[PDB]
């Protein structure tokens, strides 16, 4: 089913320790995903003002 | 009779060794299995059938 | 002759014989440890944008999944640790948790320690009696910082007896003007404004002259043997909570302001030495119960 | 932001009547318009700056239920970004454009007896630039037009001089001084420094002056979700209720 | 009869109504966030002698790389922080901050706003009445611990009527020597040294003898919801810092020595319930400001 | 006329001039850094189901292995960081510790004894003097909340002078029933319960009415200048145990009931800026010290 965001979530039977790990995974690989405006941004802090 | 189990398979540890060293080791080996070592995003909304 | 008692330090109820065993007390330290754990993850989750921490973190306390219809409860952890509190505070609570239960749940987690590992240091001043002769009139307001105002109203000089008994390690008395103090059938100095004492030093006489009201201030630290886990700041917000939710609400019980006037109390009694083994377990499910309930709030 | 970027008079002028008088109104109460007060200014003196608040700054401030009220808050809005809290207004007004506000007879507003000067001092035109200035009498210009009120235009810009210096050079009737008008009435532009000024009104001018480059990114996606499946609110459809107090 | 109240409950002045929607709590919470990681590489900095560490959470708190001939003191986010913590203490303190800075600064990091994640404890004692008959004398003294001395001239026995509100959920009671205590219209238990009461249950009586005099020493504690982050002993701190620095130099306002009994006189107000919600919003922000002015020191 | 003052504030005792240089700052800044892994490590132990963790923090903190046969003490920088402690306290302190032994022990870790990078609140709150006319009894007591009980038998009004001192930075006086205050040659406002004043602007004429006593509660903030380590907490305990264990009984010494007292006691001396910046590193000092006797106690 359709999230708010636009993902998609699948509801589906799985372990608990196969659950937790994988889930745990994809936070932390998603800390580090951002959008390519902010990215810039970030950039543009690094070089100088011209 | 019927049960559900999760097979994460065997993973066998020394009592003198220290529990530490293994469980990093066998934690190595264990995000190999599961194909979460390196950066990822899960794509499974393909993956239904109506 | 009039005496004079800390209000606090008046008749200590029993405090509860169960749940103080090897396992009963590792199951405390697990509850600890596994609340702690909690606390730890909700904080992440909030800074975070997933719950994943928190998931795993309550699975692992209340041995089921967090779910958004159901209230989180805490699960069985919960129930046994509000129960065992109940328990520990007075010989007249009921104490029905299965013995069984408490060892399902102290073998979730493994702790490298023990109730006597360290110690901690409790605040409180002891008075056990102040007396006085038959003019003068002596008031002892405070706990954390006893207030002993005396006033003199007779012909001469008068001796007040200060006994702040054989448990506290230091005693440090503090004057509103200088004031004289020695011990038990010895010389008195000359007017000094901070006096230093062991109480185990005997009882202790202060003069009083005739005039404007000389007030004392009494400022004491003892030591008791507690786990490395312990923390004042945890226990002491944990005691308040117990008290708001009525964990000790019983009959013929005595109330208490603080952790440390409880512990200190219990101490200060006749077989005091047995008491403060079963309260510093009860500190200890304190700081759980506080830990727990601040990531769950009911 | 979008408002202080227009940088002609035919820009300025199209963007007015594509927005409507919500965005002119704010929500937020704030607090009284002319007070003395200090702040707190970190980066130059460890003592609190002292400053007077104003209705240019681009904060929300209290307004009466006027039209002298509702003409503050669009003027503060061309000349600042801001609005005012003006309490219920309706929903036929908010639904119209501001230029229909100002320049059109089917609104339901009032306004013969508007007094510029008046406006002005309100407006604390003293504290202001020339872009501000040259703004507030695009406004002025069209409500006098719009009522017929032209000869008290001229009397205001005979007692002030240096207005009448900086005075725009359009006819509100006319098209051919649109089109012709070289005036650059631009306030925020891309070109400074992420630091603070001392005054309310420059630190609030310079927020906008840092934010402008990236809001030229930003806003274009996430405005496009807002009103992917919305109607349009301006000039919206609909059974011509009531306008009370008007 | 004669009547008696606690100093710091007399005339809460008013609190703020700004900055207090979804985005201001972001901005306050993002605040929060970003100033711990600047006291954290701060450490970190004084440790490996190297500003890696702290250039990088200067740039993500100022978004400013920070420069030799210029002062560090935290940019355009601690301007804004300071002047909003004055506007929340009270209504005659200006609005001086604009929305597009604090959607701009809300966005700096992901976090719940949500202020009601968790609860606090707050220990200031209420005492809102005592009524005394024409014979005694009754002094309240104390915040956290009120200390209450009354003294009985008359020839009979008199009956003190204690008043504790009704937003405290406990209070203790204890006495120099025994004394007696019941509810309206109850009998009177045998003296006792300490007894626990429940506010919301009723004023009580308390006979007071002719002796000598009778001091009762009160502790209460009240539950306040906040959010998670919230820590005590930095919003203390933060809470002082403040009015050193004279953020809170506002005319024609009411001055706390904790937040405390900022927190519980407000509560106590006609429309308490309420002004706790933007008194909490302060409270985070103070706590943002400690961890801010310890980390960029100023003598 | 009588004056009275408040009782730590007399009588400030010299501290030791020793151990203030940068290797001797650093040697606390170490001690307190590697006494947090000491106490950080039982966690970590708990965790990991073994004692390495902890064998790991001991053999740094003391260059030694911990054995079974021993009770374990901390090994020379536990008795190096007793000793320091000592000589802080007072210049009658012999100071033991020799250079080279500081200089090895602060190459443990990398870490910088800047003692100016960060500031802290102490509540201690200062009288110097407060001067009534005859027939006024005036009664001071307390330290962190200072009562002032004033009582006017005279035929009409009095005039009570305060002095706060010169170096608190905000004092807020909360009065039992509404009062009157100003400063020297200044009106009087209207009664008020609560007033907000700086101890800088001038000494303070309060109006005593006759009647009823009108007793005024004080609390001071003062900020003094301390090291991005320093957790106030973590000093009290530490000045609590380290006065239980006798670090500070030495002739010709004050005693204080808190570190609070110890600090603006010191500060208010006839020049209290010299000792200010030895007391912080007292501070320090034993914050490391009740870290690391609550691991290991002796």
């Amino acid at each position: 089913y359709p999230d708010a965001d636009g993902n998609d979530v699948s509801i589906i039977f799985s372990g608990a320790m196969s659950h937790a790990i994988f889930t745990y995974a994809q936070s932390q690989w998603n800390k580090n995903i951002i959008k390519l405006d902010d990215y810039i941004r970030e950039i543009t802090l690094t070089v100088p003002k011209q | 009779h019927a049960l559900i189990k999760e097979d994460l398979g065997q993973w066998p540890v020394e009592t003198g060794i220290s529990l530490v060293n293994q469980a990093g080791v066998f934690a190595v080996q264990l995000a190999n299995k599961l194909g979460i070592d390196k950066p990822f995003v899960l794509d499974a909304g393909s993956n239904y059938f109506t | 002759a009039n005496r004079a008692t800390s209000a606090f330090l008046d008749n200590p109820h029993p405090v509860g014989v169960n749940y103080v065993d090897e396992g009963s007390r590792q199951f405390v330290a697990v509850a600890e440890l596994l609340a702690s754990k909690l606390i730890d993850s909700s904080r992440e989750s909030d800074e975070s944008n997933s719950d994943v921490p928190f998931v795993q973190a309550y699975s692992k306390f209340a041995d089921d999944n967090p779910r958004h219809l159901r209230v989180k409860t805490g699960g069985k952890m919960a129930n046994a640790l509000t129960n065992v509190i109940r328990s520990y505070y007075s010989i007249n609570a009921p104490a029905i948790v299965p013995q069984v239960e408490i060892d399902r749940l102290a073998s979730k987690a493994t702790v490298s320690g023990d109730m006597y590992n360290s110690y901690a240091i409790f605040n409180s001043v002891p008075i056990v009696e102040v007396l006085s002769p038959a003019r003068t009139t002596v008031s002892i307001v405070g706990s954390d910082r006893a207030d002993v105002t005396m006033l003199n109203t007779g012909a001469g000089a008068a001796n007040i007896t200060f006994n702040f008994g054989q448990i506290a390690e230091t005693v440090i008395l503090k004057g509103s003007v200088p004031f004289q103090l020695a011990r038990l059938n010895q010389p008195m100095p000359a007017a000094r404004f901070t006096y230093k004492l062991r109480p185990l030093d005997g009882p202790f006489i202060v003069v009083l002259p005739v005039g404007n009201p000389l007030v004392i201030s009494a400022t004491a630290a003892t030591r008791i043997q507690v786990p490395l886990a312990f923390n004042k700041a945890l226990v002491e917000s944990g005691f308040q909570t117990a008290m708001n939710d009525g964990l000790f609400d019983i009959q013929n019980v005595n109330y208490y302001s603080s952790f440390d006037e409880f512990i200190i109390s219990q101490y200060h009694a006749q077989d005091g030495i047995n008491r403060v083994s079963t309260c510093v377990i009860l500190g200890l499910a304190l700081q759980a119960y506080d830990q727990m309930r601040r990531a769950l709030p009911v | 932001m979008d408002v202080l970027s227009k940088g002609s008079l035919k820009e300025l002028l199209a963007h007015l009547e594509k927005t409507p008088l919500e965005e002119a109104i704010s929500y937020r109460i704030g607090t009284v318009p002319y007070q003395n007060v200090l702040i707190s200014r970190n980066e130059y003196y460890n003592q609190l700056y002292p400053d007077t608040t104003s209705l240019i700054d681009g904060v929300s401030r209290e307004g009466q239920r006027n039209v002298n009220g509702l003409i503050m808050s669009i003027i503060s809005y061309v000349v600042s970004g801001s609005g005012h809290y003006i309490p219920n207004i309706g929903f036929m007004l908010l639904r119209r454009s501001i230029l229909d506000i100002l320049t059109k007879h089917d609104t339901g507003l009032v306004t013969n007896n508007l007094n510029y000067g008046i406006i002005a001092r309100n407006l604390t035109v003293s504290k202001m630039n020339c872009e501000q200035r040259k703004r507030m009498l695009i406004c002025f210009k069209l409500l006098a037009y719009k009522d017929g009120n032209q000869n008290d235009y001229e009397i205001y810009l005979n007692q002030n001089i240096p207005l009448k210096q900086i005075a725009p050079n359009f006819i509100p009737g006319d098209m051919r001084t649109v089109i012709h008008n070289q005036d650059q009435l631009a306030i925020v532009g891309i070109p400074l420094t992420q630091s603070t000024e001392l005054s309310i009104r420059d630190d609030n001018a310079k927020s906008y002056k840092l934010g402008y480059v990236d809001w030229y990114n930003s806003n274009s996606f996430l405005r496009e979700r807002s009103e992917f499946n919305l109607i349009r609110l301006k000039d919206r459809d609909t059974k011509y209720g009531k306008l009370n107090g008007w």
